[PDB]
C-alpha cells in the first residue's frame, strides 16, 4: 500500500517544456524501479520512461532524446522533464511503482 | 555400434553444515547440486535456452527426456529436495540444478572430545549408469557462504578435497568390465571449538578435583572422612551436570576421563584417611601427604594425555 | 537461517532475515521492482518472548555470482530484516537473582569462628554451585559458547575455589591462625564485583 | 500357471536408532529382485533402465511389478531411488535404496 | 568456476608439427577428462582428443596415429602433439574440461 | 554372488546313465530353488528339473521318467542322475540358481 502523489501539469506550450513530479510514501518498502506512464484520449496506457535505483534510464522511442527521468533515491521523488513538447504528448501522465499508480496529471499541449 | 559415456559436469554448492548427532554418527547439509551434460540438439522458443521448473521436469520426463538419477551414496533417508530446474539449451545441453537438505552418514570419532576433528563427506554416483555409460568428467566445489567465527560450533578448512573415483562391486559381472561406477567424493575438514568445553566443563571440574585434595588438610580424622562424602557427593553432581549437556557417545571422551579420575581421588583419599586413623598405634606423618596425592594424580595424569 | 549472536543472553537483540530471489531468472529476465513488509499482526507485550522494533528493514540488491559467465549473472534479491529484543525477565528474577544470593551467601563463609567450619561449608558452597550450574544448563538454550549466566557461575566456582586457599593458607601462614586475612569478608564481596565491572566491558 | 521365482539381494548399509521403549530399529540398505516375465523388444536389444517415477507409467501400461512387504516394517519405509532394468530376454530387475523403522 | 588457458598455435608448413598446451586452474575441484576439440571454418565443433585421468585416450579417426594427447595431471595440463599437418587441420583448436572451454587458438596450415 | 561348481560329464553309450552334480558355494545365502538347464546343439536353452527345499520335484517331459533329481540341501548340493540316455540328450547341461549359473558340462551320447 505505497502511496503516490504526482505534482505539476496542466497547459504546456509546444517546443516548450513541463516538470512533472511524483512522492511515493508509505510504512515499511523498499523501491527499485520508478516508471512514467501516460495515456491519450483514445490510446493505451504506454510506458515513457523508467529509472532504477542504480540510476539507469530507459525511454520509450517517441520521448527518447526529448524525456529525461531523475529520481531522489532517499526522499522515493521521480521527476518528469518534458522539453521540445508536442501534440502528441498530450495526455493523462501516471506515476507507476509496481502496482501503485498515481491520480493521473493532464498534460495538454498547445501549438495555438 | 558403440555407445561412447556421457560426460557429466557436477558443481556442489555447501550453505550450511549443522545438525551433528552424535550417537547415529551423522550431519545436515543444505546445499545444491548442478550437474550439466550434453545430450541430442533440440528447438527451443527463441533459440535461447529454456527452463523447466519443478512440477514440469516430470512432464518432459514422461515425453522422453533422459534426466538420470544421481544418488547420494552416504544420504540417511531421502533427501529433501527445494526447488529444481532444468535448463535446455538449443546445441543438446542439458543443466540440472536442484536445492537439497540431507542427512548424511560418515564414520565419526569423537573420542578427543572436545578437542576431535571430523570430516564431513559427500559421496554422489549414478544410480543405474555405470563408466562405459555415465561418467563423472569433473567436480567443483563452493564452501564460500561457510565462513568461521568465535559464534561457530564449528571451524571448517576453506579447502575442500573433491575427487572423482571408479567403485567396483564384487557382487556384479555383460561380464567384460560391466561393474565400475562414476563416483564424486567431496570431504570437508572441520575442527570443534573447544572453548565452550574448555571453560564450561574442563576447568570447574579441576577446580573440583583440586578442592579434593584440600581434605588432608582438616584437622580430625572425623572431618576427613566425613568430608570425602559431601566431595564424593560432588562428583557425582557434577558427573551428571556434564552428562546432560554432553553429547551421547558409546565410549569416554577427556571429560569422562577426568570425572573418573575424580572419583579415584576421592576414593584412594577415603582410604588413605582410614589407614592413617587405625595405624596411628603410639599417624600424624602420613596424614600430611597434601604435596604426594596431587603431585601422584598430576604424574597419573601426564601419562594418560 | 540466519548468524545469530547469542553471548549477551539473556539481553541479546536478534535479526529475523528473510531473502528471497528467482530462482531461475536473472535481472535481465526477472527483477523485483518493489517491496513493502507488514508485520501488524505482530503486537508486543509482556506476554512474548521476543519484543520487535516495529520499523522492519527491506532492501532490493543485486546479487553477482562468482560461478556464472555480458552481465546474465545478476539475480535480483529481496532482503527483509527485523529487529527483536529478548524479554529477560524471566531469566532476571529466576536465574541472575537466585545466583546473586547465592554467589553472595558464599561471602558468608569468612564469618565462621573456626577454621573447620570455614573449610567444610567451603565444600557445601562447591556443591551449591553444581546443583545450581545444573538447573540452569537444563533450562538455557545449548549453545557453544558461553552466556553472561554462564560467566557468573565460573566466578562462583572461582569465588569458592579462591576462598579454600585463603581460610587454609590463614590457618598454617602465621610462626604460631591470622584472623585478620579473616577480616576479608569484604575484599571477596569487593574483589569479586570488582572483577564482575570489568567482565560487562566484554560485550 | 507356474509360480513366478523371485531371487533377491538385501544391501544392509547401516543399523541404528534403537528405540529400547518401542523394541525398534532403523535400517538403511538397497533391495534388489529379479525375475523373469513375458519377452520385450528394447531401444537396441540392450537392456533398459527405467527409474522413478517412469515406473508407475510401466505398472499403468501391464508391467508387473509385485509389492513385497516388509514384514516386521514400523510405518511406510522411506523408499530413496529405485528403478527396473528390463531385459529383451523378459528378465525384471528391481532395485530401490530404502530406509526403514524395523 | 575452473578457467583454461591454451598456449601454441599459429601457422605450420605441411607435413610439419606444432604442439598445443591448455593449463587449469583453480580452487576446489578435480579433472577426470580433459578433451581438445576443433573447429573448421564452415564445419561443426568436432572432437579431436581426449584423455582420462588414469590415462586412456580416444581420437578422432581423422588424427589418429598423426596426433598424441598428453597430461601432467598434479598440474592439470593436458598437450595435443599434432605431427604430420595437413591442411585439412586448418581450425580454431579448443581445450575443454566439462562445460569449460579455452579461449581457442587458430592453427593455420600452409604450402 | 552365489558360486556353482559342475561335476561329470562327458560321452554315454545310448540306453546307460549318468551323474552329474552342482555345489553351491558363497557366503550369506540361502537356497530354496536349485534346477538344471540345457542346451543341445542349435536349439533354445530348456528346464530338465527342478527341486524346492521342501523336497517338490518337476522335470521336463522329454525326461519325465528317465532323469532323477536329488539334492542334498545342507551342502547345497544338487544331482542329475540321467538314465536310459537317448541320443537327443546330447547337450551343455547348466545349474542354475536364481541369477546364477554354471559354467557348463558337455553330455555328448553315441
Ligand atoms: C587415583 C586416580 C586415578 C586416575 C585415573 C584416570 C583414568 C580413568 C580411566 O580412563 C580409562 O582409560 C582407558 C584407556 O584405554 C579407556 O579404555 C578404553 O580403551 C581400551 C583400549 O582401546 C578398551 O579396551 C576399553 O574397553 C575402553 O574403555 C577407558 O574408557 C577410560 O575410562
Ligand atoms: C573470583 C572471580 C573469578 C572470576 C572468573 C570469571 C570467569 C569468566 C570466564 O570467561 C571466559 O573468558 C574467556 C576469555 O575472554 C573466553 O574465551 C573465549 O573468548 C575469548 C574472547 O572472545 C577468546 O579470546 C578465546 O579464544 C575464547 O576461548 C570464554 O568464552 C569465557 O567463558
Ligand atoms: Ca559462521
Ligand atoms: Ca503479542
Amino acid at each position: 500500500q505505497v502511496q503516490l502523489q504526482e505534482s505539476g501539469g496542466g497547459l504546456a506550450q509546444a517546443g516548450g517544456s513541463m516538470r512533472l513530479s511524483c512522492i511515493a510514501s508509505g510504512r515499511n518498502f523498499f523501491i527499485n524501479i520508478m516508471n512514467w506512464y501516460r495515456q491519450a484520449p483514445g490510446k493505451q496506457r504506454e510506458l515513457v520512461a523508467q529509472i532504477t535505483r542504480a540510476g539507469t534510464t530507459t525511454y520509450a522511442d517517441s520521448v527518447k532524446g526529448r524525456f529525461t527521468i531523475s529520481r531522489d533515491n532517499a526522499k522515493n521523488t521521480v521527476y518528469l522533464q518534458m522539453s521540445t513538447l508536442q501534440s502528441e504528448d498530450t495526455a493523462v501522465y501516471y506515476c507507476n511503482v509496481g502496482a501503485s499508480w498515481g491520480q493521473g496529471t493532464q498534460v495538454t499541449v498547445s501549438s495555438h | 555400434v558403440d555407445a561412447r559415456p556421457v560426460d557429466v559436469s557436477v558443481s556442489i554448492f555447501i550453505n550450511k553444515i549443522y545438525g551433528v548427532n552424535t550417537l547415529e554418527q551423522t550431519y545436515k547439509v543444505d546445499g545444491y547440486i548442478v550437474a550439466q551434460w550434453t545430450g541430442k540438439p533440440r528447438k527451443t522458443p527463441g533459440d535461447k535456452p529454456l527452463i523447466v521448473e519443478n512440477t514440469q521436469i516430470e512432464r518432459w520426463i514422461n515425453n522422453g527426456l533422459w534426466v538420470p538419477a544421481l544418488e547420494f551414496i552416504n544420504v540417511v533417508g531421502s533427501p529433501d529436495t527445494g526447488n529444481k530446474r532444468l535448463m535446455l539449451f538449443p546445441d543438446g545441453r542439458v543443466i540440472y540444478n536442484a536445492r537439497f537438505l540431507g542427512s548424511f552418514s560418515n564414520d565419526m570419532d569423537f573420542r578427543l572430545f572436545p578437542f576431535d576433528r571430523q570430516q564431513f563427506v559427500l559421496e554422489l554416483e549414478p544410480f543405474s549408469y555405470n563408466n562405459q555409460q555415465l561418467r563423472f568428467s569433473d567436480i567443483q566445489v563452493y564452501t564460500e557462504n561457510i565462513d568461521n567465527e568465535e559464534i561457530d560450533e564449528w571451524w571448517i578448512r576453506g579447502k575442500a578435497s573433491t575427487h572423482i573415483s571408479d567403485i567396483r562391486y564384487d557382487h556384479l559381472s555383460v561380464q567384460p568390465n560391466q561393474n565400475e561406477f562414476s563416483r564424486i567424493t567431496v570431504r570437508i575438514d572441520a575442527v570443534r571449538n573447544p572453548s565452550y568445553y574448555l571453560w564450561s566443563f574442563i576447568l570447574p571440574l579441576g577446580l573440583i578435583i583440586a578442592a579434593s585434595w584440600s581434605v588432608f588438610w582438616l584437622e580430625s580424622f572425623s572431618e576427613r572422612l566425613q568430608t570425602s562424602f559431601t566431595l564424593m557427593l560432588t562428583v557425582v553432581a557434577y558427573a551428571f551436570y556434564t552428562s546432560n549437556i554432553l553429547p551421547r557417545l558409546p565410549y569416554t571422551t577427556v571429560i569422562d576421563q577426568m570425572i573418573i579420575a575424580g572419583y579415584g581421588s576421592i576414593f584412594a583419599a577415603i582410604l588413605l584417611i582410614i589407614f592413617a586413623h587405625h595405624r596411628q598405634a603410639n599417624d600424624l606423618l602420613i596424614q600430611r601427604c597434601r604435596l604426594a596425592f596431587p603431585l601422584g594424580f598430576l604424574a597419573i595424569g601426564c601419562v594418560l594425555v | 537461517s540466519n548468524d545469530m549472536d547469542f553471548r549477551l543472553f539473556p539481553f541479546d537483540r536478534q535479526q529475523f532475515v528473510l531473502e528471497l530471489e528467482p530462482f531461475s531468472y536473472n535481472n535481465q529476465q526477472l527483477r523485483f521492482s518493489d517491496i513493502q513488509v507488514y508485520t501488524e499482526n505482530i503486537d508486543n507485550e509482556e506476554i512474548d518472548e521476543w519484543w520487535i522494533r516495529g520499523k522492519a528493514s527491506t532492501h532490493i540488491s543485486d546479487i553477482r555470482y562468482d560461478h556464472l559467465s555480458p552481465n546474465q549473472n545478476e539475480f535480483s534479491r529481496i532482503t527483509v530484516r527485523i529487529d527483536a529484543v529478548r524479554n529477560p525477565s524471566y531469566y532476571l528474577w529466576s536465574f541472575i537473582l537466585p545466583l546473586g544470593l547465592i554467589i553472595a551467601a558464599s561471602w558468608s563463609v569468612f564469618w565462621l569462628e573456626s577454621f573447620s567450619e570455614r573449610l567444610q561449608t567451603s565444600f557445601t558452597l562447591m556443591l551449591t554451585v553444581v546443583a545450581y550450574a545444573f538447573y540452569t544448563s537444563n533450562i538455557l538454550p545449548r549453545l557453544p559458547y558461553t552466556t553472561v549466566i554462564d560467566q557468573m557461575i565460573i566466578a562462583g566456582y572461582g569465588s569458592i575455589f579462591a576462598a579454600i586457599l585463603l581460610i587454609i593458607f590463614a590457618h598454617h601462614r602465621q610462626a604460631n591462625d591470622d584472623l585478620l586475612i579473616q577480616r576479608c569478608r569484604l575484599a571477596f564481596p569487593l574483589g569479586f564485583l570488582a572483577i564482575g565491572c570489568v567482565l560487562v566491558i566484554r560485550g
